[PDB]
DNA sequence: CCATCAATATCCACCTGCAGATTCTACCAAAAGTGTATTTGGAAACTGCTCCATCAAAAGGCATGTTCAGCTGAATTCAGCTGAACATGCCTTTTGATGGAGCAGTTTCCAAATACACTTTTGGTAGAATCTGCAGGTGGATATTGA
DNA sequence: TCAATATCCACCTGCAGATTCTACCAAAAGTGTATTTGGAAACTGCTCCATCAAAAGGCATGTTCAGCTGAATTCAGCTGAACATGCCTTTTGATGGAGCAGTTTCCAAATACACTTTTGGTAGAATCTGCAGGTGGATATTGATGG
């Protein structure tokens, strides 16, 4: 045992090689070249970055730890990326 | 001796016509959260996720990438081509602005 | 502190793993954990500063004191932590990077490895019912490590099946070193001379003297012949770099009859033989597999008969892509032999093994795959569709189909083999459908249509299960390529040196 | 257990208004809370602007009437402007 | 006696979209008819969309409107398109559509 | 050669570059279309050529760049389309 | 007031072709022209449709800058010196 | 004539503190003008609607310092946040 | 006798910030410090992109800034640029940028 | 491949005159700051409470790794040809001056929207019971593909 | 034409979610006075916008031809389709507790005036000047002649 609780890698190679390729089929990519994977990633984690950043400085400020929908979903708005379903 | 083969690309266009057809998650959620608390502690540590901001974040990031994936698509198709390579996503995103 | 100056790296090494070398920087404390149990389990505790710490007061006469109490910390590790607990995991990558780093730095001092091994739990025998096994984590009774009997048998030392029996070593007789006898492959009957270090014989210009007891040397047999023939042929034809000379030799042969549980006893004859493949200078055995052949002197149904008992393999053969091709060229070899000799119909029993159990080579292993069923007749069909693309095979069929377009009507009509399952079928019917068996176990039966060797005698491999026995008794274990080629080694030597 | 707002009940008016026999999901009941929810915004944040840009300290019915005009498409905005007419008609004539 | 969404003949409340715009802070005052406008507006757009998000329905062979229905709903319709061009949805997928390079033959 | 010099000559000077009154004219005669008897001030018509020209020059560079994304410096007519939708203004 | 008609051919070929040197463009084919008047026509159906809507909403007959100004800050083209 | 504030003076003020030697003209007085109003009405509607998003009917510094972090990308982030402080600091300090 | 600007070491005004935010209807009630933030920050990216604009024109021997000077030198930093990406000064220009590809490629 | 007579757009060395930016005096309604009583949005203090993290285990849907080749991406020629560069003609675009259509400044006051005290209605919603559309598995007729 | 294979579709069954009541209860909605103020309407001075005169800096056509481009050709190799292997994510179930928010108390801060203080376009007067062309070089620079 010796458990009871819980570092900072894994993070972006996290997302598999199935997935992009899931997210390009959807998109209608028919033939995907074999080095797109890290640069989707990165621009992924571009995404994260732009949205992320948003939704902990709205945490911040309403002195709260914990990040919930609606800071996420009104960061999207902000920029541009309004999203639906999860105003509750 | 004579394994039966479907023509590349017939595959690809049911699996493109599957994944239309159908609204489900396609990158797995544990990763995806994981690297979401990873960007926040990037940001600030002790701050806490609700499983509906994970999904909102999983639906965003979804979107966004099908968006890209289809301008990238767009781009390969404007020069006779029908595979994306990365010159298709930096003018799709520079298009969009983002860069 | 050249002890300490050469296992310094490989002690820094672990210590860099993160976090996997974390709960390992400092003694385990049961107050500060709130692991009150954890003396009841482990009597030896220890951690990586104890090691540090000796290290630099020059506690260890020699490093094999320091492998040992690295291992035993991953030891204890292992068995006070669950299985699916992340110190598990920890100490699982922490025993990785040990393996990896100290077999370097080891060596350069003049020595085979810097790895403290530990035999699989084995389950022991017993000696009076002669076919009780004691099972893992179970309670049993040892007289001087060599007689065992379990609970419902005492109806002696108490022990329990929870222990694991360390590999031997051997001491140089000049360097003195202390080294793996496995690792360096030494036999005493190879070498009656004693174990000599290569650096010493080196600094005497004789290398070590050629082993007699090798796969090459065994007698040779016209089916094995053969079955060689093709193997170097159709790895000469690959011509891969890293493929290398391999020897098939039947070890055994006899007749024998079987009794029926219609003829009151068939003749047949029995052979086995193994597949040899030279591996980093030595003889390694990665293919095994018994027959049953009925001649044309044999009483119906089973008149010139061939029957594929049991099937094994190690998926150590180098390289890993043509594995499965030398095992088709190897049975379709056999194949058109007995279809050379006049045989007619061939069986094959496609079952893969249960967990625990093995066929022919003891402890498999662990990353060693058991093919599902489905899987396997796959196998035999990508095989027999091979065979029939050189038109060796005239067709190939399963039992059921075979059984309709026959129009068989009486159990007489069956094939009978020894140790098969359809007998027991039949025998379980007899004191208690027999198509609805046949349609049940289709795919799991293939029946194949085709249309001098002298007798060796082995007592030692007349059968698995001595087979089985003497390997188990003496730990030629299979788990990895090292132990592999000390079980090859001792199996040809017993071959050699205990024929009949 | 605070007083959660939301258009639920007139939205599912709505529906059977338009669709007697068919049924709305949760999500999808969401959904359409989310975007009246957005409409509104944008509706009241035009006209909060029309009403900056006269100096005009008062929204009344002809501002939300031009954040209609400005916002929806043309025939969306064309329907929309005649539901708004006749919508104050009737609650003059009230 | 008469509740005003009632007495305009809306469903949509127009007392409740006058507490909204009075509580958003978009001006100082608020008009008598703005809150009646508004909601027959939004009353407008929603029966419209359901409307559409039914007829998908019918074409999807279903009885129950799901997000699925409301995206293609809304894609169908170009002017809904441009009005939320840049509304993302959840659940809602795309439309089926095959570029012309990508078609065999 | 010459090309590239007026491209040059035209990045580096920021003069208004269509005509006044052309503009002028056909900015009246839409807005007729949209509704007759409408007074226009001068620095609307300013306005409206400065946003015409700022937005045709990020088409023509966005068209560039589709262009040359398609090994190709002749701008096609899929290069406008493609680069308006994905700006978002077709689809 | 006479009816103006067919002005879009007031935007001259040399007058697309400086605009496409302005943003880079090295060549230009025969048919880009018409479809870059077509652009800025619907540019200006974009633009001056919702200015001519604000001038009706304040009451006024004539158009002016900060109307302008403030329909290409509602449609993402905010332009600077004119007001606003 | 109703009067037209404007930011004039203080630009100008500003422009010689960085710039002593340097002028402006009207039409760069005009964008500076534009460019102030247009920050100013970005960062105003930003704290307002999040005033709004916590049930806040006052705006402090604080919102406006989370809306510059909004706002502004990194180093001009930074900087407006620290100079705000210090100016806040100073203004309590008397 | 001391302005609320004097007050807080800011060039740009307090009153006039507080008083426009004041007449936005932003919100009910605004804080004392508010319009002090906004002046700082206000100040700050003005005395930004005037010292852009200054080192603009000095590039170009020139004494007075234009709005060329000003758009180039917004365009050129990366921050400016991505602050004001969907905004147009009248009279400004492009940054001088040709394609290798545009180059002779002899 | 390239060293270089010769026609050409333009950086700079320059400078002068003017529309534009800068300097000074005065005025005053528009803000701006200070003073005081009032109201309140929000800080702290404690706690009831809901979902956030963490731990355990099986196992099957894919993530991972390997192989063959179909044909797709990439490189090379070349010829029809669309456009670039340029001389020629002329005319349309640009600038300035001049009547009045509406843009704003002033005053009344009336229909219209706050402020607020009740009273009644009405939307979440605690909680249990019955209805119901499609999640999911089965089977076989029906296109779809490749040789 | 035919065999291997994914698809459509009808059908049957278990169940979390959508739908129907019972009773509640606080949050608004509406109504009836009192007050105030946004602006419709009438009248009117002041812009500046449409219209028209000439002066000029360009635009509209046709010609010639070097070069952009798309069809045709060929081929190395890239990833799609198929298959073996096995990995680890999901769901189910539970739990210690960090943390969200309701409730109470109460205070520094925001607010509504009133008065006094400063003050920034604003209008007119007069001074200063940055640079837009233009004139005389003149300088890379590139198409073209030729070594």
């Amino acid at each position: 045992g010796k458990g009871g609780a819980k570092v900072l890698r894994d993070n972006i190679q996290g997302i598999t090689k199935p997935a992009i390729r899931r997210l390009a089929r959807r998109g209608g990519v028919k033939r995907i070249s074999g080095l797109i994977y890290e640069e989707t990633r990165g621009v992924l984690k571009v995404f994260l970055e732009n949205v992320i950043r948003d939704a902990v400085t709205y945490t911040e400020h309403a002195k709260r730890k914990t990040v919930t929908a609606m800071d996420v979903v009104y960061a999207l708005k902000r920029q541009g990326r309004t999203l639906y379903g999860f105003g509750g | 001796k004579k394994p039966h083969r479907y023509r590349p690309g017939t595959v690809a266009l049911r699996e493109i016509r599957r994944y239309q057809k159908s609204t489900e998650l396609l990158i797995r959620k544990l990763p995806f959260q994981r690297l979401v608390r990873e960007i926040a502690q990037d940001f600030k540590t002790d701050l806490r996720f609700q499983s509906s901001a994970v999904m909102a974040l999983q639906e965003a990031c979804e979107a966004y990438l099908v968006g890209l994936f289809e301008d990238t698509n767009l781009c390969a198709i404007h020069a006779k081509r029908v595979t994306i390579m990365p010159k298709d996503i930096q003018l799709a995103r520079r298009i969009r602005g983002e860069r | 502190e050249e002890l300490r100056q050469a296992l310094m790296p490989t002690l820094e090494a672990l210590y860099r793993q993160d976090p996997e070398s974390l709960p390992f920087r400092q003694p385990v404390d049961p107050q500060l954990l709130g692991i009150p149990d954890y003396f009841d389990i482990v009597k030896n505790p220890m951690d990586l500063s104890t090691i540090k710490r000796k290290l630099d007061t020059g506690q260890y006469q020699e490093p094999w004191q320091y492998v040992d109490d690295v291992w035993l910390m991953f030891n204890n590790a292992w068995l006070y932590n669950r299985k699916t607990s992340r110190v598990y995991k920890f100490c699982s990558k922490l025993a990785e990077v040990f393996e990896q780093e100290i077999d370097p730095v080891m060596q350069s001092l003049g020595y085979c490895c810097g790895r403290k091994y530990e035999f699989s739990p084995q389950t022991l025998c017993c000696y009076g019912k002669q076919l009780c096994t004691i099972p893992r984590d179970a309670a049993y009774y040892s007289y001087q490590n060599r007689y065992h009997f379990c609970e419902k048998c005492f109806t002696f030392e108490k022990k329990k099946n929870d222990t694991l029996d360390p590999e031997p070593f051997v001491d140089c007789k000049e360097c003195g070193r202390k080294m793996h006898q496995i690792c360096v492959l030494h036999y005493d009957i190879i070498w009656p001379s004693g174990f000599v270090c290569d650096n010493c014989l080196k600094k005497t210009g004789r290398p070590r003297k050629e082993n007699k007891f090798s796969a090459k040397r065994l007698q040779t047999t016209r089916l094995g012949n053969h079955l060689e023939d093709r193997v170097n042929k159709f790895l000469r034809r690959q011509n891969h770099p890293e493929a290398g000379e391999v020897f098939v030799r039947v070890v055994a042969s006899s007749d024998k009859t079987v009794e029926v549980k219609m003829s009151e006893s068939f003749p047949y004859r029995t052979k086995a033989l193994f597949a040899f493949e030279e591996i980093d200078g030595v003889d390694v055995c990665f293919f095994g597999m018994h027959v049953q052949e009925y001649g044309s002197d044999c009483p119906p149904p089973n008149t010139r008969r061939v029957y594929i008992s049991y099937l094994d393999s190690i998926h150590f053969f180098r390289p890993r892509c043509l594995r499965t091709a030398v095992y088709h060229e190897i049975l379709i070899g056999y194949l058109e032999y007995v279809k050379k000799l006049g045989y007619v119909t061939g069986h094959i029993w496609a079952c893969p093994p249960s967990e625990g159990d093995d066929y022919i080579f003891h402890c498999h292993p662990p990353d060693q795959k058991i093919p599902k069923p489905k899987r396997l007749q796959e196998w035999y069909k990508k095989m027999l569709d091979k065979a029939f693309a050189e038109r060796i095979i005239h067709d190939y069929k399963d039992i059921f189909k075979q059984a309709t377009e026959d129009r068989l009507t009486s159990a007489k009509e069956l094939p009978y083999f020894e140790g098969d399952f359809w007998p027991n079928v039949l025998e379980e019917s007899i004191k208690e459908k027999l198509y609805a068996t046949m349609e049940k176990h289709k795919e799991v039966f293939f029946v194949i249509h085709l249309h001098p060797d002298p007798l060796l005698s082995c007592d030692l491999m007349d059968g698995r299960d001595a087979f089985l026995t003497l390997a188990r008794d003496k730990h030629w274990e299979f788990s990895s390529l090292r132990r592999s080629k000390w079980s090859t080694l001792c199996m040809l030597v017993e071959l050699h040196t205990q024929g009949q | 257990r605070s007083r959660k707002e939301s258009y639920s009940i007139y939205v599912y008016k709505v529906l059977k208004q338009v669709h007697p026999d068919t049924g709305i999901s949760s999500k999808a009941m969401g959904i359409m809370n989310s975007f009246v929810n957005d409409i509104f915004e944008r509706i009241a944040g035009e006209a909060s602007r029309l009403a900056h840009y006269n100096k005009r300290s008062t929204i009344t019915s002809r501002e939300i009437q031009t954040a209609v005009r400005l916002l929806l498409p043309g025939e969306l905005a064309k329907h929309a402007v005649s539901e708004g007419t006749k919508a104050v008609t009737k609650y003059t004539s009230a | 006696a008469k509740t005003r969404s009632s007495r305009a003949g809306l469903q949509f409340p127009v007392g409740r979209v006058h507490r909204l715009l009075r509580k958003g802070n978009y001006s100082e005052r608020v008009g008598a008819g703005a809150p009646v406008y508004l909601a027959a507006v939004l009353e407008y757009l929603t029966a419209e969309i359901l409307e559409l998000a039914g007829n998908a329905a019918r074409d999807n062979k279903k009885t129950r409107i799901i997000p699925r229905h409301l995206q293609l709903a809304i894609r169908n319709d170009e002017e809904l398109n441009k009005l939320l061009g840049r509304v993302t949805i959840a659940q809602g997928g795309v439309l089926p559509n095959i570029q012309a390079v990508l078609l065999p033959k």
